[PDB]
């Protein structure tokens, strides 16, 4: 069907202007809809921004009273939001979001983008292995983990075994002190398999371009 | 604008259970060609809202056919005839009839269900975290329900709650529980000076809290 996918930068000056981007594929954007955009706050309260539609027609919400401009290229089958005069109150998630213009269906919506207005500096995180204590591995099941510290912004990706091991995984949401995240991840394998099989924590921090790939270590003879 | 009113704020129903919410709009959402632009979303943990009702009363693009969605003029309800724990989530309505156009504050699905002890596992700070001079210890609290849970700390037998730092996970829809991160955050200095470091979880499931420890220096 129609897929959308935002692109653009995740962190903003104060001041500044957000600019994002949306991809169509599988559809033509001079055909049918209006695309939308709409962010979520922290809060989780839904805000529809504006739409520009098939035609090239467009409309935007008040509350942004002239801070946006909603655009397209038809030649690469994208549209675009600019939102000048920032401040922390944008920090959001952004999504662009297909609806027909004729009966409101078949709602499509990218993954979403966050956006953070802030003055704080791109951080990388630092990824230390969480290897269980050794009184608790003689069990049926062992859960190892893995704690990133100190990056900003968000976010990071966090995978296990690059992804092949999914089940038994809970990433927990970051958790934000003095302008650096930590978030942790923790992983339950049955305990016959470890250290036999190995377990890895593969992090990604798009905004300072790192990647870490911390192999868990028992404690004890390595 | 158009106020979007959500009832209720949040509903807990049993799997195989039915489930009804409302929307009611300030100003009715009929338009003058016979059309009533009101649509229900469904937003599951970490994605994206997902279609599932438009013009009041039509089934979205491929949704399933539990949801059925009634109403008109301004009262509005969303009705799952049998729900399904990867129906948890928060369900929005919105309006595209007057400009601007609004959404409800939404209203969150949670799954109740038997409940279940956390699986407490503690962790000691890593060695390559202790020669940057910091030191977190970290506890999980994993797969209980319900979602109201106790953990305070210890250092040699003595609770410790500054630089405590705690984040929850939403309701998993594999099986409808609940997890937690607890993590306790000093300099190294402070952890190199005491042996013992514990975790201990209250839980309604227990009249005894759940209790991991381990000592600085051993396995």
């Amino acid at each position: 069907r129609v897929q959308l996918q935002q692109s653009g930068p995740g962190l903003v000056k104060p001041s500044q202007s957000l600019s994002l981007t949306c991809t169509v594929t599988g559809y033509s954007i001079t055909s049918d809809f209006a695309w939308n955009w709409i962010r979520q706050f922290p809060g989780n309260k839904l805000e529809w921004m504006g739409y520009i539609n098939y035609s090239g027609f467009t409309s935007h919400n008040p509350s942004l009273k002239s801070r946006i401009s909603i655009t397209r290229d038809t030649s690469k089958n994208q549209f675009f939001l600019q939102l000048n005069s920032v401040t922390t109150e944008d920090t959001a998630t952004y999504y662009c979001a297909g609806l027909l213009w004729y009966d409101g269906g078949a709602g499509s919506w990218g993954q979403g983008t966050l956006v953070t207005v802030s003055a704080a500096k791109t951080t990388a995180p630092s990824v230390y292995p969480l290897a269980p204590v050794c009184g608790d591995t003689t069990g049926s099941s062992v859960t190892l983990g893995c704690l990133v510290k100190g990056y900003f912004p968000e976010p990071v990706t966090l995978t296990w075994n690059s992804g092949s091991l999914s089940s038994g995984v809970h990433t927990f949401p970051a958790v934000l002190q003095s302008d650096l995240y930590t978030l942790s991840s923790s992983v339950t394998v049955t305990s016959s398999t470890w250290p036999s099989q190995s377990i890895t924590c593969n992090v990604a921090h798009p905004a300072s371009s790192t990647k870490v790939d911390k192999k868990i270590e028992p404690r004890g003879p390595t | 604008d158009v106020v979007m009113t959500q009832s209720p704020k949040t509903i807990s129903v049993t799997i195989g259970q039915p489930a009804s919410i409302s929307c009611k709009s300030s100003q009715r959402l009929l338009n003058s060609n016979g059309k009533t632009f009101l649509n229900w979303l469904l937003q599951r943990p970490g994605q994206s809202p997902k279609r599932l009702i438009y013009l009041g009363t039509k089934l979205d693009s491929g949704v399933p056919d539990r949801f059925t969605g009634s109403g008109s003029g301004t009262d509005f309800t969303l009705k799952i005839s049998r729900v399904e724990a990867e129906d948890l989530g928060v369900y929005y309505c919105w309006q595209g009839t007057h400009f601007p156009y609004t959404f409800g504050g939404g209203t969150k699905l949670e799954i109740k269900r038997a409940d279940a002890a956390p699986t407490v596992s503690i962790f000691p700070p890593s060695s390559e975290q202790l020669t940057s001079g910091g030191a977190s210890v970290v506890c999980f609290l994993n797969n209980f329900y319900p979602k109201d849970i106790n953990v305070k700390w210890k250092i040699d037998g003595s609770e410790r709650q500054n630089g405590v730092l705690n984040s929850w996970t939403d309701q998993d829809s594999k099986d409808s529980t609940y997890s937690m991160s607890s993590t306790l955050t000093l300099t190294k200095d402070e952890y190199e000076r005491h042996n013992s470091y514990t975790c201990e979880a209250t839980h309604k499931t227990s009249t005894s809290p759940i209790v991991k420890s381990f000592n600085r220096n051993e396995c």
